[PDB]
DNA sequence: TTTTTTTTTTTTTTTTTTTTTTTTT
């Protein structure tokens, strides 16, 4: 069936707690098994990583993850990398807050 | 005679007015479309090549046509292909199947959908 | 009093207190069920801007009241959703006066901001960017006859007139008037005393490297009593009639884009090209098919020449322009390819520069692919198409024997830069919000 | 309730309109 996976930034998390998001950032800091991400949104989420991820050395990442009940924190489905070792986060933020206004296009 | 951008979302709300006869999307003619998605799952016959695949609005399969190993489970990927429905199923047949420039497409692919479906809506 | 912002159709007792920045001429239209008048008007405040629109019997009541720049009470209109796609403004909502809308002039101006030029120098404009809009001062040096053409696209007999505006940078400029501003130029007084003429809101174009046009919303004003054109007054009359100026440049279209963006529907339904006059354009398409065949020819391997190349009785291959043999023909693309977009589809052709990164891959190195396996080189191909790009291109007429038809050339072929472009469009759907 | 943003300017290069994924799930 898939269900539409929204895409998100980092006030959206309130909207979809238990549901699995898609996200956008730029790494900050990587403390064993946690990721600290920066959003589009400029607030930052905490993502719970996959033993086997190597996300270290990589800039801009998107996680597709789950909203996990506190508000803020995320368990790592599946993860994507991109930037080199240029990402538009403004555009990202953009593109969130368009396909947020476009469900027909975007969702159920 | 067209290239629409699409959402796979797009693809499976699109209506096939019964008959065998071609899809409409907002009250236009679905021919050739195109969209950004990920791969999920890659299945090989001897004959085509059929990836699961899905861009967070649903999901769909592609098959491309054998007479790519580049591509890999859980990268993103250009699709110019056309609408068929057999059986009640909905697919897409690809020509051209290609791993996306940056991720800055992915985004501006969305757009893009939403954008052409703005001027033939209104 | 209500302050612009707070504005909404959630309160029907209200008032505004504001300074028009900005008007309408009155514009009629006839179609099908309707036919009369509008016109428009934006307004300021400490909070912000609105636009405010009159139809039919407002625009006797109100278009005389309203004069730009003087500060009004307005009270008793509808405030209805802002149409995006026809107004500048970033609100939400506009006004529409009606038919118990209140209009008196307040003689209290000084809780209403005035419009802040932020006025570029003439030899500055070259750092501002095409399609935008801009505040500009200077002296008209002098001013060009009325002309009257038919655009290509509206199909609507243009007045037009374009004027040389100059500062203390020493470059010229030229600024293109249109409609009834235009014509009843010269009517306006001091106009041949060489003028400092005072321009809001003007767009940037390329045209001559930098050019200026009006829009709906433009105003220029005659020798205003702002310090800035008494520096110029002060400045012209004692040295600038004097010395020598530059004109930018690299007839008219003053305020022209040298090649618009069109959908490919647009370049058809305008019907680009099917004139003598070359139009150019720009397409953002998908390639979707290269033609195979004859895809590229034998080229005199000459400097500067590319006259193709015939295989004579001693097996070799002859110029007829320099005059000469060579055991080498030099390949050289030229190029067919179907372009996609999603509001059509449409042929374009390019030479050797542009197709070699479209193949990515010179025409020889395709032919020495091609010389071992059609696999390798249909392949190339097939690899070429899925890939979008923005196209700059030409669009003229041919005479194949006596038979006309038109050919659209890849002058320029770079590939989508999809942060920037996302940006644009962004921006165009922002305007259906 | 009701409607829009205008103009303009050039290579040297083959022939003259081209076939996009073709067939199983
Ligand atoms: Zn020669």
């Amino acid at each position: 069936m898939e269900k539409p996976t929204p895409l998100i930034n980092s006030s959206m998390l309130g909207q979809y707690v238990g549901q699995t998001v898609r996200i956008v950032g730029k790494v900050h800091k990587v403390t064993g098994n946690t990721l600290l991400m920066q959003t589009s949104d400029l607030g930052n989420v905490e993502i719970a990583m996959t033993p086997d991820s190597d996300v270290s050395s990589s800039t801009f990442v998107e996680v597709t993850g789950k909203v996990s009940d506190a508000g803020s924190s995320f368990q790592a489905n599946q993860i994507r990398e991109f930037t080199t070792v240029d990402v538009d986060l403004t555009l990202v933020e953009n593109v969130v807050q368009i396909s947020a206004a476009f469900p027909n296009l975007f969702s159920d | 005679n067209t290239l629409r951008p699409v959402t796979i979302r797009q693809i499976l709300n699109a209506e096939q007015p019964h008959p065998d006869a071609e899809f409409i999307l907002d009250g236009a003619e679905l021919g050739q479309l195109t969209f950004v998605a990920v791969v999920r799952n890659i299945s090989r016959n001897a004959t085509n090549v059929a990836y699961s695949v899905e861009d967070g609005t649903g999901q769909i399969e592609v098959r491309q046509w054998l007479d790519a190993s580049e591509i890999r489970n859980n990268v993103y990927v250009r699709v110019l292909g056309t609408l068929k429905s057999f059986q009640n199923r909905r697919s897409i047949s690809s020509g051209h199947m290609r791993p996306v420039i940056d991720y800055n497409e992915v985004m501006f692919h969305r757009l893009e959908a939403v954008h052409a479906h703005l001027q033939v809506t209104r | 009093i209500y302050p612009i912002e707070g504005l909404s159709p959630y309160q029907n007792r209200w008032t505004i207190k504001a300074r028009v920045t900005s008007k309408s001429d009155i514009r009629h239209w006839s179609n099908q069920r309707g036919e009369g008048k509008l016109f428009s008007v934006n307004l300021l405040d400490d909070s912000g801007e609105i636009k405010a629109t009159g139809f039919n019997d407002a625009v006797d009541r109100f278009y005389p009241l309203l004069q730009e720049n003087h500060v009004y009470l307005i009270s008793k209109a509808r405030v209805n959703i802002a149409k995006k796609q026809f107004s500048n403004l970033q609100n939400e909502y506009e006004i529409t006066f009606e038919n118990s809308t209140e209009i008196e002039e307040c003689t209290d101006a000084t809780d209403v901001p005035e419009v802040k030029y932020e006025f570029v120098r003439i030899n500055e404009l070259e750092s501002v960017e095409a399609n935008q809009q801009c505040d500009v001062i200077g002296i008209l040096d002098s001013y060009g006859e009325l002309s009257e053409i038919v655009s290509k696209a509206s199909q609507r007999p243009v007045q037009k007139r374009e004027l040389t505006l100059v500062d203390q940078g020493n470059r010229s400029v030229k600024l293109t008037l249109w409609g009834k501003t235009a014509e009843t130029f010269p009517t306006n007084a001091g106009v041949d005393e060489k003028p400092v003429l005072a321009f809001k809101g003007v767009k940037v174009g390329d045209f001559g490297g930098r050019s200026l046009s009006m829009f709906s919303s433009s105003t220029m004003l005659i020798n205003p009593d702002i310090t800035e054109s008494h520096v110029l007054r002060g400045w012209y009359d004692n040295d600038g009639a004097h010395a020598q100026f530059q004109p930018y440049t690299n007839g008219g279209g003053a305020g022209a884009n040298m090649a618009e963006r069109r959908t490919i529907v647009q370049v058809k339904d305008e019907n680009l090209g099917m004139s003598e006059k070359p139009d150019y354009f720009n397409v953002r398409a998908t390639v979707v098919y290269i033609k195979q065949e004859n895809l590229y020819y034998t080229a005199c391997a000459s400097e500067g020449c590319n006259k193709k190349v015939n295989l004579d009785h001693e097996n070799n291959w002859r110029c007829e322009k320099c005059d000469r043999s060579y055991a080498t023909p030099e390949y050289r693309y030229i190029l067919s390819t179907n372009v996609a977009d999603a509001t059509g589809q449409m042929w374009l052709s390019g030479f050797n520069e542009d197709a070699t990164q479209l193949i990515g891959m010179s025409a020889g190195e395709l032919h020495k692919l091609r010389e071992e396996s059609e696999s390798e080189f249909s392949a190339a191909l097939h690899r070429a198409a899925n890939r979008m790009y923005m196209f700059n291109c030409r669009a003229k007429m041919d005479t194949f024997n006596d038979t006309a038809r038109v050919r659209y050339t890849i002058s320029r072929a770079a590939p989508v830069d999809f942060a920037k472009a996302g940006m644009e469009l962004v921006d165009a759907i922002r305007a259906y919000m």
